[PDB]
């Protein structure tokens, strides 16, 4: 294997993408399995390591074994007010060595203990070893992303699992910056670009402000929810087929933990389908006690199901233009970024908060930042 | 009689899904005749081989989940009757697997 170019990639919470900036143009890496997008997550076994989509694949056989969320606790101390109350969730051990916070599992029938940078160096090893596979040459050279509210030791923690993965982190350059970076927004002409960046993907929400002058970013405000995303919005089609169920066939499917995953599954894919229809259907055989559950749902009922946490998602924005100082007349370019972007209603919400403006959303909303960063990359080296 | 060539598009799925069942459930009938291995084969040994077979019972009755949110990707037309007697037929066969993946779960690592 010769030597290959730099890339970025895109460290996230629960999914990861890394990009490669050739031939006047990036392109977005497709992991073993032909996904733009790996899981972040890493598998303890009684006989091997697995990491992406090896180890979400098994989650529901190996719970409390299987790693993920390790961006949460990377940087932080033990007695953080964010990892006590994200240990809450997660069904894997989360220890105390010296105040600092360490992933207790089971690993070769022996009780380990990792750092969550060591635990990120091997979701950026892989990270790496998508990269190799695909350019059939060697990759050293990176640029990583972080949230624009990551403070230094949340930093450091990442470039340390970065030079733990065998890379030269070239810079750790922030989410929102990436993305406005991707649709070119520092290279328009004028003298001071005022840029929202609307995040919401892979379990979280982040909206920041950005401002650009002569191609510099100053990050000027950050607001949103650290926990806000698709599965609420599944959660409540969920809720509404649950109901649906009683009223139709007076039975509870809420304790059958097999009959809950089959619908959610189908909740999941259905979201998908109304962002470009609509209208939904689902059939699901033999659902509970033998009844089979043959129905559909419209775009409309959807939104009011889910209508308190689209509009929510407008307080954030709120905010960060009150911190910022700025009216949203003076915001310039919007930007969407995450997968729950591609929402018709969000997008509409959006639009009508801005009187009508367009939103810079062309790009893949899962893969815009990873796009940034390997442009960024391909300039730093 | 008004078979479409669209049903044998659905058909097909349907096939190799069951196809993929069998599969799984060859790898149930050699966990079944491990654990009768186990069960008269001469401690701490026989509860470490006993929690082996947890490991793939779990990831037994994964594989078969995955093949329930596969099936229920499949929307057929009330006129696809064949491809709906097939769904249907498959799903109550995957369905009497996992109540004999869960007769080995209830028989094993217990206490
Ligand atoms: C169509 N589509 N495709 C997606 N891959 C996705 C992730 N989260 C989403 N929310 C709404 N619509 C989506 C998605």
């Amino acid at each position: 294997m010769s030597k290959g170019p730099a890339v970025g990639i895109d460290l996230g919470t629960t999914y990861s993408c890394v990009g490669v900036f050739q031939h006047g143009k990036v392109e977005i890496i497709a992991n073993d399995q032909g996904n733009r997008t790996t899981p972040s997550y890493v598998a303890f076994t009684d006989t091997e390591r697995l990491i992406g989509d090896a180890a979400k694949n098994q989650v529901a056989m190996n719970p409390t074994n299987t790693v993920f969320d390790a961006k949460r606790l990377i940087g932080r101390r033990f007695d953080d007010a964010v990892v006590q109350s994200d240990m809450k969730h997660w069904p894997f051990m989360v220890v105390n060595d010296a105040g600092r916070p360490k992933v207790q599992v089971e690993y070769k029938g022996e009780t380990k203990s990792f750092y969550p940078e060591e635990v990120s160096s091997m979701v950026l090893t892989k990270m790496k070893e998508i990269a190799e596979a695909y350019l059939g040459k060697t990759v050293t050279n990176a640029v990583v992303t972080v949230p624009a509210y990551f403070n230094d030791s949340q930093r450091q923690a990442t470039k340390d699992a970065g030079t733990i993965a065998g890379l030269n982190v070239l810079r750790i350059i922030n989410e929102p910056t990436a993305a406005a970076i991707a649709y070119g927004l520092d290279k328009k002409v004028g003298a001071e670009r005022n840029v929202l960046i609307f995040d919401l993907g892979g379990g979280t929400f982040d909206v920041s402000i950005l401002t650009i002058e002569d191609g510099i970013f100053e990050v000027k405000s950050t607001a949103g929810d650290t926990h806000l995303g698709g599965e609420d919005f599944d959660n409540r089609m969920v809720n509404h087929f649950i109901a649906e169920f009683k009223r139709k066939h007076k039975k509870d499917i809420s304790e059958n933990k097999r009959a809950v995953r089959r619908l959610r599954t189908a909740c999941e894919r259905a979201k998908r389908t109304l962002s470009s229809s609509t209208q939904a259907s689902i059939e699901i055989d033999s659902l509970y006690e033998g009844i089979d559950f043959y129905t559909s749902i419209t775009r409309a009922r959807f939104e009011e199901l889910n209508a308190d946490l689209f509009r929510g998602t407008l307080d954030p924005v709120e905010k960060a233009l009150r911190d910022a100082k700025l009216d949203k007349s003076q915001i310039h370019d919007i930007v969407l970024v995450g997968g729950s972007t591609r929402i018709p209603k969000i997008q509409k919400l959006l639009q009508d908060f801005f009187n009508g403006k367009e939103l810079n959303k062309s790009i893949n909303p899962d893969e815009a930042v990873a796009y940034g960063a390997a442009v960024q990359a391909a300039i730093l080296s | 009689g008004s078979n479409s060539p669209q049903e044998e598009v659905e058909l097909k799925k349907l096939k190799h899904l069951e196809k993929s069942v069998e599969k799984i459930a060859d790898q149930l009938e050699e966990l079944n005749k491990e654990l009768t291995g186990i069960q008269q084969g001469f401690k701490d040994l026989q509860a470490e081989a006993l929690c082996k077979l947890d490991r793939r019972v779990k990831a037994t009755i994964e594989q078969f989940m995955k093949i329930l949110e596969e099936i229920d990707t499949l929307i057929l037309p009330e006129n696809f009757k064949d491809s709906r007697l097939k769904r249907k037929g498959l799903v109550k066969k995957v369905q009497a697997f996992l109540a004999e993946c869960d007769t080995v779960e209830q028989n094993i690592c217990q206490e």
